[PDB]
């Protein structure tokens, strides 16, 4: 019923997205960031391999180790491209974790990513017009 | 202006390297620039009209030079490439 | 702090996992299977589906009864997973048509109509046929 | 193996109806099936080698028969179709 509403909204959001429309501004941001991640992983296959190889997450990995490697993306400053790289980095660490039957780490990586956004990126995002601006600069919307 | 001069000089050098030629840069006569960019990459595209000496005689040449920048991993040190060079 | 940033993290991780055949959650697996089924339906039944969509053009005047009457055709011979997918696809087409006519306000009404139709006419069959988890095992592309 | 015989009979009977021919079904020599059953459609393709008499003379034929049901827009009814029939 509430699950049935959630399926209807997800499906309609997808069908609108396929034509360049969006359910909501949040749906448009989710779609733009999904697409941007795929483009990033295509364009930066080799350089991205170099970044993921620097952190093999185990149950004993501390946030501080993730924070130090992520900081490398942002040493020259924050921009939307580097924020996309940061999301792709998190996604690759999750996939790697599941591949190794260390599913326990997916929830932890999500928490780390939210910590890193709060601490390092959100001030820049809010003074640069928010995710609404990202969709304006990257989204393929009608 | 000095950045336009560098790109014109690069266009002549790259033409001479590619075609075993000896054109001598004199000056830039006009420059147009356009920008193409995504969140990952910046292109600044230069349409240069330049004067160069061919066997000491001044002639006009049109060059197209691209300056590319990787916005994610790149440094300040950009990448020049010569796309076209014609009299 | 930012609940929007948390939602974008979860959405992006759900997507990346799904691309490798993994699922954030059982709900994420149901959503992905229905998205894929809707795509397959629209490719296979392009011609017959166009005969269904042509029967209803929604305007501010259109009552739920007119929607119900057309969707009722789909399920005349009974409910099955393929017809449920068609139902979702029909609603998707009505939402795209609405936005094409600069009437996005109708999208929320169509979503409400679809949720009403599901709970009223389809939920009893879904529950006695093993629910959406049955749909995923059968149809899902999962690792 | 019994329901294969009915499809082979159908292939002969369908070939005779369509080509104004009088082949006489004897038996199924061999049969292969490939299936695609989804939430949208039931599809079985049968490759039958059968023996039939053409003016009293037993000969070998291969027939391709398709059986389909559309689970979305179709009836309870299946649909048998002869695709190919050759010696």
């Amino acid at each position: 019923s509430q699950s049935n509403r959630e399926l209807v909204v997800d499906f309609l959001s997808y069908k609108l997205s396929q034509k360049g429309y969006s359910w909501s501004q949040m749906a448009a941001v989710k779609q733009a960031l999904r697409e941007a991640g795929d483009e990033f992983e295509l364009r930066y296959r080799r350089a991205f391999s170099d970044l993921t190889s620097q952190l093999h997450i185990t149950p004993g990995t501390a946030y501080q180790s993730f924070e130090q490697v992520v900081n490398e993306l942002f040493r020259d400053g924050v921009n939307w491209g580097r924020i996309v790289a940061f999301f792709s980095f998190g996604g690759a660490l999750c996939v790697e974790s599941v591949d190794k039957e260390m599913q326990v780490l997916v929830s932890r990586i999500a928490a780390w990513m939210a910590t890193y956004l709060n601490d390092h990126l959100e001030p820049w995002i809010q003074e640069n017009g928010g995710w609404d601006t990202f969709v304006e600069l990257y989204g393929n919307n009608a | 202006s000095l950045e336009i001069e560098e790109l014109a000089r690069f266009a002549v050098d790259e033409h001479n390297k590619k075609e075993n030629a000896l054109l001598e840069f004199v000056r830039v006569v006009k420059a147009k620039e356009q920008e193409r960019n995504s969140i990952f990459e910046e292109f600044t595209m230069y349409y240069l009209t330049l004067e160069a000496k061919d066997g000491g005689k001044k002639k006009l040449y049109e060059a197209k030079v691209w300056v590319k920048r990787d916005l994610v991993f790149g440094g300040p040190e950009n990448f020049k490439e010569l796309q076209e060079f014609k009299p």
